[PDB]
C-alpha cells in the first residue's frame, strides 16, 4: 500500500 | 448483506467477526485487519461497552460455528472512538481496536490498503460489502461471511435521496437506485472493499441506512479516505 500502518 | 452471496474462504482476509462475552458469547459488529495491531470499524458499535475486557476479534473467519470456546481470537486493549462522534447518522463513525497481541499475516489474515490523497479523486467501480449480518430486517446472523457487489452513489444523488439528514463528503454511499442490494443489520463496522488497479481498499465502513436494501436508499458509510490522517495518527503515535 501508498499508506503505510 | 441483502441480496448477497456466499464468500469463498480467503476471499476478504481483512475482514473480522468482533465479538462481545457480555452477558453472553455474540457476534456484535464487522471489522477490518489495517495493521498488525488494528482493527478499523465502526464507533456506534461500542454503544454500551464499558471495557474492552468483554471484546473477542476472530479473524481467518469464514463461517461463524467456527467460532467455540477453544477458537483463539485477540484481545482488545484498547477501544479508539473518534472524538467528535456522537451518532451515525451525524458522521465521524469510525473506531480503532488496538490488539493486545499482534496478527500473524497470511493467506487468511492479513490488512486492505487503506486509501490513498491521491486516490480520493479516483473512481471505483469494483466496490463490495461484506458481513454475516440479516438478510431481511427482520432476520438472523449468518454462518457464511456474505458479499454483495455495489455501486458507489455521488454524494449530491445521497443527498437528495436522504432529506432531512445532512450527508456530509465525510460519507460515501453505495447501492442500486432500485435497492436489492445492501448491509443489513450486524454488518456494521465491517469494510465497503474496492478494487482498482489490481489493489483492494477500504473505501468506506458500513455505517448505517433507512431499512435494508430499500429503493433509492442507499448504504450510509464512513469515507475511510477522509479519516486517513486520524488513523495514522492513533496508529502512528510516537
Ligand atoms: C447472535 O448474534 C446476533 O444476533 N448479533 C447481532 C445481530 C444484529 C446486530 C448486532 C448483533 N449488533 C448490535 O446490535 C450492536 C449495536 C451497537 C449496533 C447497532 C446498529 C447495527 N447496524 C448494522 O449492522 C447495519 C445497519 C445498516 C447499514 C447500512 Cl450501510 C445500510 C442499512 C442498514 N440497516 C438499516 N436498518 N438495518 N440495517 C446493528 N447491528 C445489529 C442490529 N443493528
Amino acid at each position: 500500500c501508498t499508506t503505510k500502518i | 448483506i441483502v441480496g448477497g452471496t456466499a464468500s469463498v474462504r480467503g476471499e476478504w482476509p481483512w475482514q473480522v467477526t468482533l465479538h462481545t462475552t457480555s452477558p453472553t458469547q455474540r457476534h456484535l459488529c464487522g471489522g477490518s485487519i489495517i495493521g498488525n495491531q488494528w482493527i478499523l470499524t465502526a464507533a456506534h458499535c461500542f454503544y454500551g461497552v464499558e471495557s474492552p475486557k468483554i471484546l473477542r476479534v476472530y479473524s481467518g473467519i469464514l463461517n461463524q460455528s467456527e467460532i467455540k470456546e477453544d477458537t483463539s481470537f485477540f484481545g482488545v486493549q484498547e477501544i479508539i472512538i473518534h472524538d467528535q462522534y456522537k451518532m451515525a447518522e451525524s458522521g465521524y463513525d469510525i473506531a480503532l481496536l488496538k490488539l493486545e497481541t499482534t496478527v500473524g499475516y497470511g493467506d487468511s489474515q492479513r490488512p486492505i490498503c487503506l486509501p490513498s490523497k491521491g486516490d480520493r479523486n479516483v473512481i471505483y467501480t469494483d466496490c463490495w460489502v461484506t458481513g454475516w449480518g440479516y438478510r431481511k430486517l427482520r432476520d438472523k446472523i449468518q454462518n457464511t461471511l456474505q458479499k454483495a457487489k455495489i455501486p458507489l452513489v455521488t454524494n449530491e444523488e445521497c443527498q437528495k435521496r436522504y432529506r432531512g439528514h445532512k450527508i456530509t463528503h465525510k460519507m460515501i454511499c453505495a447501492g442500486y437506485r432500485e435497492g436489492g442490494k445492501d448491509a443489513c443489520k450486524g454488518d456494521s463496522g465491517g469494510p465497503l472493499s474496492c478494487k482498482h488497479n489490481e489493489v483492494w481498499h477500504l473505501v468506506g465502513i458500513t455505517s448505517w441506512g433507512e431499512g435494508c436494501a430499500q429503493r433509492e436508499r442507499p448504504g450510509v458509510y464512513t469515507n475511510v479516505v477522509e479519516y486517513v490522517d486520524w488513523i495514522l495518527e492513533k496508529t502512528q503515535a510516537v
